[PDB]
C-alpha cells in the first residue's frame, strides 16, 4: 500500500 | 601532523539532538564530511522513508576539512557515545583522511573536565538518491510541538493519517476499528503560529509509524515545515537554526 | 438527537482514567436528569456508580433515553486527544451507532473531532438501597491514595477500624505487619470522622488501588461503612456530581 | 531493651535504597557505640560497610548487644511507608524476633507503626585494618555516578588511574573507547587528590553502578586507590556515620 | 475469602 | 578476572 521512496527518486552511480 | 578534519561545535546539544532524531529510524549510516560541511542522507530499511541532514561549515565555531571523506558509522555507537556529553558541553570532531576511528572531544564550559571518545567506523556501500529542487503545492509551518501530538494521538486511531490542505488550514484524519476523527488547524495572526502558501488543493495519505520516528526531531526547532505535492513524497523539515536543516521524506500511499 | 456541551473536559478525561483499568465495557445512560453509568467488575466484587447532571454542563439537551455501548479502552484513547483545556461536546442521535466527540482548545484555533463506535451489551443493573452509615469518614484523597498503595506491600488485605478519636489501616503479610492511625483535627487536606457505633471491616487492597485512580478528581475522599455491607469511596465531582465505588467485605 | 530516635529519618531510607540492590539479607550488629554492619555481595567481589554512631540519633540507648538478622528488600518495603520527613524510631527487646519500627509525621496527625519478621544469619565477617592509600581523591558524589554510568555504555570494565595533576577514568569495549579526566580546582563541586605515588587500577564497572546508589547520602565521595588491593568508594552520612563499599580489582 | 457484591445488592 | 574480595581481607572466628 505504501509507494517506495526509490520511485520518485532517482539512484545515483 | 594536523587533523585531516577538525570541527569545534559550541552548542554540542545539536549534535546529541541530530543523533536522537536519527539512531531509532535508522542504524547505518554514512557521514560525508567536505569543505562546505556535513551531509548525509540514507533510507529506512523499508525505502519507504528518507532522512537528509546538512550541517554547513558556516555553522560550526571552527571548521576546517582538507580531503573529502565519507565515514561509515553505527549510529547506536555513535548514540551511546554523544550520551556521554554535557548539554552544554563544547564538542569536537576530529579524523585522519582515510578514518579508521572518529575522535570525539567533550570540553565542559567550567573547565572542570575533558571528555575523549575515539569511535570504531565501518565499511558500506550507500545507495545515493537525487533529490530535485522543486516547488510544493502547498506548505505549511506549523509548531512542531502540535505537530507530535497529532501524529501521536492519531495514531491510536488508525494507522494512516490523510493531510489535506487548502487556504484556510490544513486537517489531518485517521481511521480504524474503533472509529474515526479529524484534527483541523487554521491560520493566525509566532513561533506558535501556523501559516500555509498554497497554490493548488493537496490530499494524501501517509503512514503514521513513520511520522512519529520522525518527531524525535522535534527537539531541534519550535517549528516544523510541511511540503506536500501530488504523487510526492511529502517533506517533514526541521530548522538547525542558522546551521543548515534536518529533512524527513516520507512516501504516499497506493 | 443529545448533545452536552462541558467547558471543563478535564472532568470528562478524568472520568474514564477512573474507570477504565476496573471495567472494560461498560453502558452510559444518557438521560434528561444527565449521564449515569453502574457496573461492576468482571470478579463482581466492586461496583461503580458514576453520577453527571445535566445541570453540571454548560449546555445540555437530550430528547429520548439512550443507552450506549462503550468501550472504555477505545473511548480513553479518544479522550487522550483532547488537551486538559479543551471544551469538550459529546453528541449522538437516537439510532445510536456512532457517538460524536468534539474537542475545541479555548485558544480558537485548533478543533478536533472524533467518532466512537457503540456496542451491544445488557446491564446487569443493581439495587443501591438508601441507608445511613455506622461510620463516614471524610480525609484527604491523596493520604488515602498513599495508605492503599502502601499497604499492599505488606500484605493483600486491610484491616480499617474506626472509632470517636481516630480511623486506622492495618494488614499483615509473610514479612510483617503495620497499622496506620490519623485523627481528627482542628478543611480542605483534614480528617473529619461522624461516627455513630465502632466499626471493624477489612477489604481486600487490589480493588481500592483501582478506586483510588479517582484522585484527581477531589482533595477529598469519603469512607462509609456498616458491618456485613459494602464499603462506598466517594470522590465528588463538583457542582456536578460524583463517582462512587462499592466494595463487598470478606467476613 | 533497644530504642533509639531518628529526628530525619530520610537519612534510614536512604541507606536502605543504596544497599538492598546490592545485598539481599545482612547481620545489624546493635550496640551502646552505634550500629555496626559489614557484608560481603554474593560473588564475593565487593563488600559494604555501614556505621551509624549513637552520637547522631536524637535519643539512643541500647542495654545490651543484638544481633539481627534482617531481610534487607523487606526492610526497604516497610521504610518506603515513612515519608521523608517522618520521624523514625526504632525498637527492639533481647533476643529479638521481629524489630519494631515508628513513623510519625511532623504536622502530628498520623502515626505509622510497622514490625518486620527477622531471620537467622551467620555472617563471614572479614578484617580490614587501617591503612593508607597511595591514592585518595576527593568529588561530587553526582559527578562519580555520571561517570560510571556512562563508561559502562562503552565497556563493561573501568582503569581509574590517578597521578600528580588529575584523575583518569577509561573504558574500551567493540564499539570504541574513552578517557575522562578531572583535575583539581580552585566545598561541594570540588575535586582534590592526595597523591602519595602514582596508581592505576581496573575495576568491574557494574559493581560501582551499585556503590552509586549511595549518591543521595553525600554531596561527596571518596575514592581510595593502592596497588592490588581493593578500591574504597565510601560516603559519609552527616554528623552520624558513612558508608564504605570495597571492590577488589581485576586480574 | 471475598465476599461479592451481588450477595449484598440484588439485581433489578 | 575478577580477585574476590576474600583474597585482601581474612576470616575472623567464633
Amino acid at each position: 500500500k505504501d509507494s517506495k521512496i526509490t520511485d520518485h527518486f532517482m539512484r545515483l552511480p | 601532523g594536523p587533523a585531516m578534519f577538525e570541527a569545534r561545535l559550541v552548542q554540542g546539544s545539536i549534535l546529541k539532538k541530530v543523533l536522537e532524531a536519527l539512531k531509532d529510524l535508522i542504524n547505518e549510516a554514512c557521514w560525508d564530511i567536505s569543505s562546505s560541511g556535513v551531509n548525509l542522507q540514507s533510507m529506512d530499511s523499508s525505502h519507504v522513508s528518507l532522512v537528509q541532514l546538512t550541517l554547513r561549515s558556516e555553522g560550526f565555531d571552527t571548521y576546517r576539512c582538507d580531503r573529502n571523506l565519507a565515514m561509515g558509522v553505527n549510529l547506536t555507537s555513535m548514540s551511546k557515545i554523544l550520551k556521554c556529553a554535557g548539554n552544554e558541553d563544547i564538542i569536537t570532531l576530529r579524523a585522519e583522511d582515510n578514518a579508521d576511528t572518529l575522535a570525539l572531544v567533550f570540553e565542559a564550559p567550567n573547565q572542570e573536565k575533558v571528555s575523549d571518545y575515539e569511535m570504531k567506523l565501518m565499511d558500506l556501500d550507500v545507495e545515493q538518491l537525487g533529490i530535485p529542487e522543486q516547488e510544493y503545492s502547498c506548505v505549511v509551518k506549523m509548531p512542531s510541538g502540535e505537530f507530535a501530538r497529532i501524529c501521536r494521538d492519531l495514531s491510536h486511531i488508525g494507522d494512516a493519517v490523510v493531510i489535506s490542505c487548502a487556504k484556510d488550514g490544513v486537517k489531518f484524519s485517521a481511521s480504524g476499528e474503533l472509529g474515526n476523527g479529524n484534527i483541523k488547524l487554521s491560520q493566525t495572526s509566532e513561533e506558535e503560529a501556523v501559516t500555509i502558501e498554497m497554490n493548488e488543493p493537496v490530499q494524501l495519505t501517509f503512514a503514521l509509524r513513520y511520522l512519529n520516528f520522525f518527531t524525535k526531531a522535534t527537539p531541534l526547532s519550535s517549528t516544523v515545515t510541511l511540503s506536500m505535492s501530488a504523487d510526492v513524497p511529502l517533506v517533514v523539515e526541521y530548522k538547525i537554526a542558522d546551521m543548515g536543516h534536518l529533512k524527513y521524506y516520507l512516501a504516499p500511499k497506493i
